[PDB]
């Protein structure tokens, strides 16, 4: 599962000096998706998001706060 | 990211204060010419 498949992926969804914590949450993402497709397990890939990856590390955080 | 948010806070910062203008044309010249026109003494009476 791939937080960051730099070739394949848009640059928006860097999670520079996140991906100690954004990672954890970007990989279960991309096998939460994985599991659920019938047919055999492929290599799940984030393609991008459509803010920045920076914008949703805030995101997570403005939420993480309201917890 | 963070730095683009700056990028479009500036361009648009600038362009804010290039519309809050007059416009500038050909008309503005013959509008500033027209002011030294009605301020002319007559002299061949």
């Amino acid at each position: 599962a791939y937080d960051f498949k730099p070739g394949i992926t848009q640059p928006s969804a860097k999670s520079r000096d996140k991906s100690i914590w954004m990672s954890p949450i970007l990989k279960l993402l991309c096998t939460s998706y994985a599991m659920t497709v019938a047919g055999p397990v492929r290599t799940s890939i984030v393609t991008e998001i459509d803010g920045s990856a920076a914008a949703l590390s805030g995101n997570l955080r403005v939420w993480m706060r309201d917890v | 990211p963070m730095i683009n948010n700056a990028i479009r806070s500036f361009l648009t910062a600038w362009d804010d204060i290039r519309i809050l203008s007059p416009d500038v044309s050909s008309k503005s010249l013959s509008a500033y010419l027209d002011s030294a026109v009605a301020n002319g003494p007559e002299l061949i009476i």
